[PDB]
């Protein structure tokens, strides 16, 4: 999946929605005003959270090559595939890289920032569900991850 | 594909009692190394002179039903990899006997095969049968052991030097005093390295009885010196296993908090929210129906990738332990926000009335 | 039934000085244990042959002793089970003897009576003698003993199995290495299984003298090998000793919280509450006197039987440990509290003065 | 003691004052609403915890069986038996199963939810005290528990 | 009387040195323990028969020594305990003499001198030299360290009971069986008796030599059984050294809170208050000058009485331990405090405005 | 000066090899204590007879190999000191070799050459050579080995003294039970001294076999003895080693803290503010050029001294440890500062509504 | 020091300006009230404490006999004397029974119900200092229990 | 650098200063003010414990010979060398005498009472750097304390 031409322009593109003052660089301040516009509501240590996911240089910014590898790589990478199937087995105390589908309907509606039942419906309906209702996350996980 | 359902779930099974036993799958493994074990023992006692006979006799059969048994668990296993994706297809199964420990299975048993063939340098295909312990040393995934005992050992260095360092003084010492005494009378002591064996032989608390002091000045001598170095020669074995109890306790401490939970649950949400951005029936609409202005769903899926990164972060981080000290930071947080809401109270009195 | 009252105090007495006893009444119970070791102690002296006959001499008396207290004591131990509400009549009192240990008991008794009879195959009957042990097996309430080894073996079962692994590993090395040494100068080496027994009866600290390397090479190696592994062969003792330590201070930690209390105070009085819904004063009056509605008593029973229930759950519950977190939870209850009255403050003064 | 069909009717007769609506369910506002009526003064967190014990399909209602089963049992089961007895002996240091009738009064008037001086009296009338003042409460525990 | 200033001092100072010495004062004690030593090895030396002459020719000087020096000792100690003043007096040093350990010193010093005396049953009166022994039992105050070794014996008596059960039945069972292999073909194993002799003084790791097992089936029995049973046969020592380390540590731990201190300050100052009333200048007035109303004085007194008990009681508290759970405590003080000001807050706010 | 630069970067890296060594630098540490050990075993095998050709012939290049690395370390060592601005010039240098380790090592090879030099009295030339153990105890900078081991045995002096009072006094008593008994059978129990070596040698666990006890009675006696005291002659061994542990174990505590940070941080900011009073160009200006009121400046500079005195002071405490009371302590300071907050809020609505 | 009957006739007369409705006892009330009538503030905590250590009957009140039996001992009993002594040996780190006037000084104005200047000097001056400044407190606690 | 008659008497002039009215002895009141005239604010605590490094009397006073003393000694003293040489390698792992010019940029503007940017650039300028970029602080250290 070598990243061609045409699609660093289509990420250039996004990328100026930020930058709209065509400074290079995206701060707080442009990342949650497109944000709120919206509808989402960040706090500013949220914002800052993200940028510092990207940010190499460290003075709080993201330029167009930390956009651009953020968004050639989306989740295909190794270190994304391990920890998100470490995620899994926190809830597979078999350790046969199994999880029920009703297990997986009370972990992801019950914890953390919860998925809607439409969210979770849909979860559900993409993982190939076996018949006695157990899911293997970890081919889950590379679907996720292709 | 029902009956790919019952095959895919047999896979699985075999392959979580083979790799990863638990509960009564370790019954299986406790069975192998009864094996392994009954096939040295007998090796061993081959060895022996007069038990010569009956020790082939026997190491024969068990050697055989040896063979068929290994060969058969290794085909079985290979196998068994297909559950996981990783391993499909003649491909994937190639991947997996590319593991070390696979490998060195099977050239053990080409090998033990290859010596019970010959069997139709006889000595050389005798002493081969060592091998077998290598079926022994590759039940530690992963050297675990050796790696537990580094890492209590490096962090007991100091201790342990001391203890070597001094017992190592008091040996030398004591020696060459016990030498001074006997060196006459008895016939045993008739070198200073004479006297140095009986010192280790002693403070060790071994005591064949080869060598002991017979005249009245080497007995009180020796009296005092071991009562007083036999405990320096024992102090590792105290030193290590405090060690090893109090990190067990420890550890057993940190289960109980159970911290990482929430980090884990977030990520797998995040990472959901990220994929169904590109086949979610909410962007199947004439809406979302990319001609006009592409960039608005790329902005959207931009901002997905940077919280799945940041919940990717904070779910590694759970890995890490935390200190007693939080408590402190929450009345630091719980004063701070309080002593901000009476200073807002403060302001709007003095905005109202003045 | 004043005489009825002193019946059975003293009943309930003999009963918990033979059942539970504690304190002073461990004296009867340290008695029998002497009497039993005695027993055993003459039986194996005589099995000697220069002693067999003061031997049988003391033992023929000291077994009719033992056969009559036992008999007594036990029929007296049947009798006081009255005591206790369960076995009450000839009924009750069978139900106490189908335990376990009262009928092993039982049989221990008649079959020493047996052969004492059968005193008047005397090799089988003096072989039987063994089964006193049994009288201190018994002792061991619900094999407690067993219970604390095998939870305390089980927590650190890493550890033991890394020192048993690396010791066993050291023990085949060394042992090779002297075999190779002294085989062809000292004639106890004669083998290789010969050189596993020196290299056990060595390591472990035993030391019997039975054989010992005599060319220096072998002494050199020996010295090393032992310096390096006695620690190995000793660490059990070690992990073992500090892990019961440590769990007899820890336990005795928790005693000191009394943290059960108030719960099993409270399912008492739930349980008065519910019961003296059907029998007190409180509800034997005209306006009580059930005919019209019934319902109304019943619903106010069905509160309490539910009330009983929550209280008989955190009964259950105290028996629970607890984290040390409850301080963090205490701050974040008080913080929210106090939070949300500054809140009440704030929205009143904006109601009045706006 | 098999249960008869006339008791079960007047658990049916009870269960419908809380059930009033004819849904076949009490819900915290069906069961604190017939217990305010009658003076008493739960909290929200009391009515879970009470609904809770009874409710196995665990969406916060007691349906008739639950309701049958709570008010057939009392405290006749061998579970209250024992952990009736077990809270006795918590206050039994001799081990003897006896507890002395003024510590008896301390622990009831003392403690938790505090019986009043004419209900202690009435729980030590009803216990055949012994000419010492020593109550033997497996025996107290058995009359409950009948 | 400044002499008598110097006098007491002096007198205080050695009875110091002897009564509770710390530095210095401790090497003094120190030489006497290596006088009392080196009399009892003379003695046992002295036991042999072809070092007795020279024995006896040392123990004469040194027992005639020790005699005169600890005469000497005696007295400037019965002198020295002037200083204090319980024993003030011949009175005084008389009810010192009373003590137990005091008389003892005074009988053996009597005792040792009739002995040299009569030197001029000369068998018992050599005997009589174990009584020196007295003189080093007696260092320990109050027998401190027999009470420590039980107080931390009983702490632990499960697991301690448990070792030594499992140890005895395994010990039991190995014997039987290393008995019935060897029976014949060696001699040493001649009856049951003989194995358990062996049994014990292997499992115990202290290995004489004297018997061994000769044919392999014993020699593989043994070495199972050893490398199981060695290790119960030395939990005991590790367990009681867990114990005594964890209690000197938890010791420590509570000598850092210093907690007690205030107590003690308060009580010596509700004593002066008190025992001031009766003699202080405040009282020696016109005023004070107790003919009309009497009472007033009185009512006065018993009022730093009873200051003065509750001072005395809260000392006597503070030596008691406290536990971790006084932050929860200070914390429900500090919020119930606050939330009651927040009240007084808003009932004044509802009272002025409404 | 850039070559400069170079020479005194090889310079430090040198000195900081040999002087403190860590990660790869211990690597050429291991290989000095290696060849020394080398020498020591050496000679011990040539004190033996039949070995003392090949010993010696070994020896003399051994020992000239070590006199020419020795020679050579030391010249580069007391080279590299020159890194450090302490020891510069001749004078520094000399300075250097004052040290008392250094003067020791010069002495050790001189002696070392003098020795081989007269190899062209030879039995002191020979005895001479227990010298090189000084390169070793060398090794241990500032005896912190001893320290240590001394420092650990203070804290847990009471146990150690009750466990050997309690062992020496069981010894006596077993000693002289037994030999009562084995008296007149056996002929190795033929005085009370033999017993006493017979009881050392085994409660110690030893065993030689020198003397067994022979007679039922005296083995039913040894038993029970052994099976209590030898747990008593191992205590020493147990609790030093639990020691060392939790020292260990609560020391790496401390280190987790990291609470002495900020104090070093500040002090060097004082210096370097008070430093630049006299050199900053913030006084290199015509309002600065102390023609007329010399004392301004002069009064700036005490202030800053006084707070780099306030600084110093902090960063010495910082390496004191702190208690885990400070958790109340900011509650109390935060309750007090708050509850404050609430009285200027009460008087100042009580100053405007009244 | 046998307790004569005038003494007891004076220590009623204290009594009974405590206890002055003659009812026999004296509660927090009547205590606090004399206190405070002489110009102390003592707290009802401090009251209930005051009448606990003499208080058998665990009622709240102290009787005659009770006061009788506190107003006749003092400090004299033995467990007084021990337990001042072992205060004084807080503040002796040597354990030679001795204290420095200085370190005497310092505790008593510096810790708990802290002694006035005054109060402190008439300590000194009673106990017989020695020349280096330093003071044997066993005889000085025999002077107050005496 | 003995002491010389002069130097005395300019330390004697600036003592005057904070003791404008001859009396002797700085006071938290006297070297307050002269402080705070010169724009500086310290606290009260901060004027305690500057005066009680140098109040051997303990009396919370500075007389001139304690001030005579401090200004005399300044940072020559052995203590002040081995306290701040001692500082300097709290952050100094490698244990080599070396610390990095960046590294200690970093500790003198963020941590304690930060150094400005000028401050700490004269602080570098003035150690003689290496080419590496690396500071042997030990020298630094003697030039602080000669
Ligand atoms: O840290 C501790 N606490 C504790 C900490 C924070 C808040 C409350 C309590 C605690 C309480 C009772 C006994 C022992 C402990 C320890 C250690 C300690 C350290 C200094 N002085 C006394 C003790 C160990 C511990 C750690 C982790 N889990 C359990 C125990
Ligand atoms: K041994
Ligand atoms: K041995
Ligand atoms: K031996």
């Amino acid at each position: 999946d070598q990243l061609t031409e045409e699609q660093i322009a289509e990420f250039k593109e996004a990328f100026s929605l930020f930058d709209k003052d065509g400074d290079g660089t995206i701060t707080t301040k442009e990342l949650g005003t497109v944000m709120r516009s919206l509808g989402q509501n960040p706090t500013e240590a949220e914002l800052q959270d993200m940028i510092n996911e990207v940010d190499a240089d460290g003075n709080g910014t993201i330029d167009f090559p930390e956009f651009l590898t953020m968004m050639a790589r989306k989740m295909k990478d190794t270190d994304s595939e391990e920890e998100i199937r470490e995620a899994f087995r926190v809830f597979d105390k078999d350790g046969n890289g199994y999880i029920s589908a009703a297990e997986l309907r009370h972990v992801m509606t019950n914890l953390g920032e919860k998925l809607t039942d439409e969210e979770v419906d849909e979860m559900i309906r993409e993982a190939d569900i076996d018949g006695d209702g157990q899911v293997n996350y970890e081919e889950f996980v590379q679907m996720m991850t292709a | 594909s029902a009956a790919h359902k019952r095959y895919r779930r047999l896979q699985n099974w075999v392959y979580n009692v083979l790799e990863r036993p638990r509960g009564w799958a370790f019954v299986y493994h406790v069975f192998i190394f009864l094996l392994v074990f009954s096939c040295l023992v007998l090796s061993v006692l081959s060895t022996i002179q007069e038990h010569q006979e009956l020790a082939n006799e026997c190491l024969l059969i068990l050697e055989f039903v040896m063979i068929v048994v290994f060969g058969l668990e290794y085909i079985v296993r290979v196998w068994s990899a297909g559950c996981c994706c990783r391993y499909r297809g003649w491909q994937g199964r190639f991947r997996f006997a590319r593991k070390p420990f696979c490998v060195i299975d099977f050239i053990v048993f080409v090998a033990s095969v290859a010596v019970i063939a010959a069997g139709t340098a006889t000595s050389a295909l005798r002493s081969m049968r060592f091998l077998q312990i290598l079926r022994m040393v590759r039940m530690d995934r992963r050297g675990g052991t050796w790696k537990l005992l580094g890492s209590v050992v490096y962090a007991h260095s100091k201790e342990l030097i001391t203890a070597w360092y001094i017992g190592f003084l008091v040996l030398i010492f004591a020696s060459f005093l016990v030498y001074l005494a006997e060196k006459d009378a008895n016939s045993d002591f008739s070198s200073y390295a004479d006297s140095l064996w009986w010192g280790t032989i002693t403070l060790t608390t071994i005591g064949y009885g080869d060598k002991t002091p017979h005249t009245w000045l080497g007995r009180v001598l020796a009296a005092g010196f071991a009562l007083l170095g036999i405990s320096f020669f024992a102090l590792p074995a105290g030193i290590l296993g405090s060690g090893f109890a109090l990190k067990v306790q420890e550890q057993h401490r940190q289960k109980h908090f159970e911290k990482r939970r929430m980090p884990a649950a977030n990520l797998i949400q995040a990472a959901w929210r990220l994929y169904s951005t590109d086949m979610s029936r909410a962007y199947l609409t004439a809406t979302w129906y990319d001609d006009i202005m592409p960039a608005v769903k790329t902005v959207i899926r931009s901002i997905r990738i940077l919280k799945f990164l940041v919940a990717k972060r904070k779910f590694k981080e759970t890995l890490r332990p935390y200190d007693v000290k939080d408590v402190i930071e929450q009345y630091s947080a719980g004063h701070l926000d309080m002593l901000g809401r009476i200073k807002s109270l403060q302001t709007r009195v003095d905005q109202i009335v003045g």
